[PDB]
């Protein structure tokens, strides 16, 4: 799969890229997913992970397992949007609308990825 | 007039199938095909990322592709269309799994092993012990090591397609065995077919070993028999605990894994040097027995045409276009025999003519019936090509036309007489009549075996004589050229579909490939190829669990 | 379900004849010909 | 949400690039609720299917101990015609360490005939309800065929004082257990514990 | 007090990770199985899918029969064409289907030449540069051996060799070469000169990795049973990146073990568990490295790297000294003995060290195998055990067959292989034989062992498997960080 992380922290970028790769390998999800992009915002605690699958409910369950594995533990408030591109926003605070807008922007960017 | 191929021609061609004129050079080249555009986008991404700028796919060199309308392909008796690129054996996982399932199958009889265990080794053999042995071999065949944690074992998820199954013609033993790993002849076959197969098999017990696909991918086809034998020996000495010496163990080993072994194909000599279980060693009768449409269909034409489709996909595509030539391949020739209902229409006409004139099997094989049936079917097929210009555009190569017409003629003759050599004789007469009709035939060396055929069809000489069931890709006339062997297998099957036979050459192969645990279901090869062409076929042999995700 | 009947275990299909019913711990149990207790809810009558 | 303290083992792991646990060792989770029993510290058992169950239980809020058996590989000596390859066994100290927990979770392999006799020998000395986590589909009656106390299929002549309380199938050795299996194990533990 | 239900703990050593020689990576023993290691599979795939074709007879046909002029620009155009045609693109015959480029991303057609003037005006995209990839002296030696000849290296996709067998590769390359020739020079699609091209590329100028084994063996070409020891020595590329003769011989030993003993013997001619601990014994811990370095130190202290000519006395001296040292090391350190628990492992390691020492003393490979066999029969008397029964078949007839001149028994060790009649069945010999053959030339500082074309062809930087450091790549594959080709995920549904 394609893995890229948008973070201003140098160590966080590489470490979470490795975490994403490992979580994909553990669930055997590498060949079933086209792209996996994660946006890290730690100053205001919230993270966004987008998934563009290749081309059922079991695959979706595996994808939410991947989100649960990758996301930091403290971010327990999560909501997801699924319209052939699964995007989830995780934060320790109730989700704000701007974060959802960023999520849909990531979703549309992932859709046109080719 | 109503023809079975009319609907496909309506779908493929925008103009009337009887219309003699069209226009070209207005489709934009390769851009008219979604597959080619996907290939271009991929090639760009791969070149930039993995190839470090070394070009891979350049449509701008060579022929300007797409000067004409690139037609889509139906699949006979299936209502789904696909591009021609999806039917390439490398782009189609269904064809790859079709070859994988045949390659990784070995049938071993376990009656000498049981007799040696009972008498020489002094160990009792009971259905409970057989169940224990089946458990042991099912754990050990893929990669397992019995009660030895210190031994290296293959990852279990890497061999999810590996099974060990058992079947027997003994009814009481069959119902005393565990149904988890039993191929039940009674519930898989109709009553009369099951009775015939049980009578042919006898009161003997056989085990089928499906080596994992990955083993055949990494290694060759000759690895399968050795893998099966080694695992069978280990499981036999692990399940049954024996206190006899080591020499008695050698006798038991011979009895258990070197006595009643049935392989799919034989080794090939000369420049075709190959091991066993390669597609060039599979006889036509064996391939007819591999296909299981006699189980689920009473139509003789459909039974012959499924074998034709499987034989085309194996012999013409995999064997000839890769094992023997390589490159883009000979997909064209094989798809011509199973894409549209052209061969279906021709074979149905041949069956109707035979039924109206001679009866279903109402004549003994004589020269006159061969000549008249083959001539009538060939003339019908050629005039069908003549009066439907879209049909001639669909089968643009001469070979694909010749093979289809000759296959129809041979199937008709086999229907009339029930003799496979008479059917092949009709095939050859059809070929030369086609040549005189259209002043044309296949490519440069298409009719090497069609000029030599008439004399070799009923010959009795050493290197020329063989029943068509016992012939195959290593038959000297059939060794090289494309567009024959799959149709030969279909004709061999049609020789027995006329008689309503339960099998053609080997009952054990038929029962073994009736197994529901196979990845490729041989009951409907055309449907599975259609599924593979749509990227909806789950093939085995993928090393997903030992590779990085990035 | 009674003594002498024919029952099969739904999970595996083992066939046997009911030998006795031996309640214990305010719970019904069914003994088959293989000298193994079973549960009535996991057993059903066949003919 | 409460603090969870584990008594790490007193001995180190298997070399440099090897596993973190050691054979025949015990790691008490203070408050004794669940003990996860691993047949060996090897890659086939440790951190791929076992530490995953461990962190699933520890996420559910239930303290967990992990015990690696000294001799967990093979079949017991009481198996028909004895054992082969290796001998399975349970030490008295291991049994005492297990028996102070409310429940036990034990991970088994593929062959049914091995699992049944291993469970019988294990429950000959363990008196708490246990959960069998194996790969093969094994029915909750073949254990009773050789004498094991079982919640649904009791034996006439019980040869064990422990009760197989649940059997969970589909967990492969050396492979990451999906969240669905962890959820099933947690639900079984919760409903069979309190 | 005897409790029969206590059990017996077993396999403590096998639980510990296996280091890899000359690396710093620790891996499990289960990850070194050839089925579980994608790096070993890719090693075999890269060797299998390689065919070298001499594109000089074809040029002569184009010049003298078809009257076509061949210039470096035409060769560049031809290379552009074949890099598109070999993976499965269409060049002539309107209306073809094509293979997915995603499945053939590892397919390359490369060109190398010993002619520097022609190599100067050649597109560096398709050029295997001998000057850039090899040191000056090695480059000069390779060019002198190759001569002013042009060769084309075709690497057909790994998927082709995985679906089919190894006999497919030469035919695939030949068809695509003929197609690219007729479409790059605007020739008739089929005439007599086309047959000349086809014959040249099919057998006259083709170089196969492995010969066919017709008859009893029953196997096609480009199978591991047909690869000679010198060919495998030339496949390994440590000679051009390192100057340590022992390191080069040991990398060849590792590659030979992983190919022959694991793949060929434990799968092609056996099955199931295979022979992983028989082969990893030669490249996991530095045991063989320590023994080989002791052998080199002893030889350089009393003989020199080539200070003596191969005689019987030097063979006896070196092989006996190294065998005694290795067995003394096994006695002194129980860790070494419990690491190589099986007698076959120990016998192979000690004999490999002795043969490498003899080769470093004399520079002769047959003297190396003679030393190996002396080491085997001395190990037998030292410990009163050799290996599994059936192991010392070739070791008993070895001494007689090592210097034999009879038809069925004589062959230089570079020309020997798994189809040599004595070597055809038993594990624990062949990879070490390849290492001894390599050490015969590492002593002399040779650029190659048997075939310069194979060495240059496998010096290509675009190969998926890095043959400069085979043990590092094996370790990477064991750690699930090696990317292998031949996978078909673009044509498969999402799981
Ligand atoms: C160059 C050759 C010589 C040869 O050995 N093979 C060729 C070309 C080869 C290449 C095509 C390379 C590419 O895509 O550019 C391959 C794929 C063999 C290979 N593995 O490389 C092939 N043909 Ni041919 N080839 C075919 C056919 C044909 C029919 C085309 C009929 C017609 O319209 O004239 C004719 C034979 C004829 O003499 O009639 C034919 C010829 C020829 N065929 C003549 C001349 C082609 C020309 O147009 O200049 N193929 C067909 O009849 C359909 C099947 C098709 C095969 C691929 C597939 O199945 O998709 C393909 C099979
Ligand atoms: C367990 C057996 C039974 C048998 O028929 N062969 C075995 C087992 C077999 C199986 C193991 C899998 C399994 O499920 O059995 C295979 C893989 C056979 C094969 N296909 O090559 C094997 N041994 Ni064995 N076998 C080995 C070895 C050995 C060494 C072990 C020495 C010791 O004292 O511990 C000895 C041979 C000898 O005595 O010299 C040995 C014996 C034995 N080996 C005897 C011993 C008991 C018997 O009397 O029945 N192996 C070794 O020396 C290391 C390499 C190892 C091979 C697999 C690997 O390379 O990974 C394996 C190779
Ligand atoms: C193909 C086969 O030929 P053959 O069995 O007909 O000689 C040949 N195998 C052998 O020669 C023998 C196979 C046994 C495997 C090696 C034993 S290692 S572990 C067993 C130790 S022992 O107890 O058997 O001595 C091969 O090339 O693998
Ligand atoms: O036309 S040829 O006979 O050369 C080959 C047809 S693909």
């Amino acid at each position: 799969a394609y893995i890229d992380v948008e973070c201003n922290d140098e160590a966080g970028k590489a470490i979470y890229e490795r975490i994403i790769q490992t979580s994909l390998e553990d669930l055997v999800l590498g060949k079933s997913i086209i792209k996996a992009k994660m946006i890290c915002k730690q100053d205001v605690p919230y993270f966004i992970i987008g998934i563009l699958p290749k081309s059922k409910e079991d695959f979706i369950d595996r994808v939410l397992d991947f989100m649960n594995r990758v996301f930091p533990e403290g971010m327990r408030i999560r909501k997801t949007i699924r319209d052939k591109t699964i995007v989830m926003v995780a934060s320790e605070k109730p989700i704000e609308e701007e974060w959802m807008n960023e999520a849909v922007k990531l979703q549309e960017e992932l859709k046109i990825f080719k | 007039e109503k023809r079975l191929f009319l609907k496909a021609l309506k779908e493929k061609f925008e103009e009337d199938p009887k219309e003699k004129y069209t226009k070209f050079y207005t489709f934009g080249g390769w851009e008219q095909s979604a597959r080619k555009r996907e290939f271009v986008e991929a090639n760009e991404k791969i070149v930039s990322e993995k190839r470090q700028g070394i070009p891979l796919y350049n449509p701008d060199i060579g022929v300007p592709l797409g000067q004409r309308k690139l037609m889509p392909y139906k699949l006979s008796n299936t209502d789904d269309y696909c591009e021609g690129d999806d039917l390439h054996f490398l782009n189609n996982a269904a064809i790859q799994q079709l070859w994988d399932d045949i390659r990784r199958t070995v049938i071993v009889g376990m009656d000498t092993a049981h007799s040696v265990l009972e008498k020489r080794l002094g160990v009792e053999v009971t259905p409970e012990t057989i169940n224990e042995y089946m458990h042991t071999i099912n754990h050990s065949l893929p990669g397992g090591a019995v009660v030895q944690e210190h031994m290296v074992e293959v990852h279990p998820s890497l061999a999810w397609d590996c099974y060990a199954r058992i079947f027997t013609g003994d009814d009481e033993l069959a119902d005393e065995l565990d149904s988890r790993f039993l191929i039940d002849i009674n519930k898989l076959f109709p009553e009369e077919q099951a009775e015939t197969l049980k009578a042919a098999i006898g009161k003997k017990t056989y085990q089928v070993s499906r080596v994992p696909s990955l083993v055949g991918r990494v290694c060759d086809g000759g690895t399968i028999s050795r893998w099966s034998a080694m695992q069978i020996g280990m499981s036999f000495i692990t399940a049954y605990k024996l206190c006899a010496g080591e020499a008695a163990t050698a006798d038991f080993s011979y009895a258990s894994k070197h006595a009643d072994v049935i392989q799919m194909g034989n080794a090939l000599p000369g420049r075709r040097a190959r091991g066993p279980n390669e597609p060039g060693g599979i006889r036509f009768g064996i391939l007819s027995d591999v296909v299981q449409t006699t189980r689920v269909s009473e139509d003789p034409v459909e039974q012959s045409l499924e074998v034709v489709a499987t034989g085309a996909a194996l012999y013409d595509q995999i064997w000839l276009g890769a094992y023997m030539s390589g490159g883009i391949g000979f997909t064209q020739y094989a798809t011509a025999s199973y894409t549209d209902d052209i061969l279906d229409d021709f074979s149905y006409y041949a069956l109707d003519y035979v039924e109206k004139k001679y009866g279903r099997m109402g004549t003994k094989a004589t020269m006159d019936v061969v000549e008249d049936v083959a001539g009538e079917v060939t003339l019908y097929a050629l005039e069908q090509y003549d009066d439907y210009p879209a049909l001639l555009e669909d089968h643009f190569g001469g070979s694909q036309r010749a093979a289809v017409a000759a296959a129809a003629s041979g199937i008709g003759v086999c229907m009339a007489t029930g003799n496979s050599n008479a059917g092949v004789n009709g095939w050859y007469l059809s070929q030369i009549l086609h040549k005189e009709y259209h002043s044309r035939l296949g490519f440069y060396g298409y009719d090497l075996q069609d000029q030599c055929g008439a004399s070799n069809s009923l010959a009795i000489r050493n290197d020329e004589a063989a029943p068509l069931e016992l012939r195959g890709p290593n038959y000297p006339n059939y060794a090289m050229n494309v567009g024959h062997q799959g149709e030969y297998a279909g004709i061999a099957q049609a020789a027995h579909s006329a008689r309503g036979d339960a099998f053609a050459l080997n009952p054990l192969v038929k029962v073994a490939f009736a197994d529901p645990m196979l990845v490729f279901d041989f009951s409907k090869p055309r449907k599975e190829i259609a599924r593979g062409a749509l990227r909806e076929f789950e093939a085995a042999g993928e090393r997903d669990v030992i590779l990085p995700a990035k | 379900i009674e003594i002498g009947s024919y029952v099969r275990y739904i999970n595996t299909g083992t066939h046997g004849t009911v030998k006795a019913i031996e309640p214990k711990n305010d719970e019904e149990w069914v003994l088959l010909e293989n000298d193994i207790y079973y549960r009535p809810e996991l057993l059903e009558l066949v003919e | 949400r409460k603090e969870q303290i584990v008594d790490c083992r007193a001995v180190m792991g298997l070399g440099e690039g090897g596993g973190l646990a050691q054979r025949g060792t015990f790691a008490e989770g203070l408050r004794n609720d669940v003990v996860v029993v691993a047949m060996s510290p090897g890659r086939r058992h440790i951190t791929k299917p076992v530490c995953e169950i461990t962190y699933g239980i520890r996420e559910a809020g239930i303290q967990t101990s992990v015990l690696v058996l000294d001799a967990g590989g093979g079949i017991p000596s009481d198996a028909p015609q004895g054992s082969l390859g290796s001998t399975f066994g349970l030490k008295p100290e291991e049994a005492k360490q297990v028996n102070r927990h409310k429940l036990c979770v034990i991970h088994f392999g593929n062959v049914k005939s091995h699992i049944i006799y291993k469970a019988r020998l294990f429950l000959k000395y363990v008196d708490i309800p246990t959960i069998i986590v194996c790969q093969t589909p094994v029915d909750m009656e073949d254990f009773a065929a050789i004498g094991i106390k079982t919640k649904n299929v009791m034996p006439l002549e019980s040869k064990t004082e422990g009760k197989i309380v649940e059997i969970i199938t589909g967990v492969i050795r050396g492979e990451s257990a999906p969240q669905k299996k962890i959820d099933e194990i947690i639900e079984s533990i919760k409903k069979h514990l309190g």
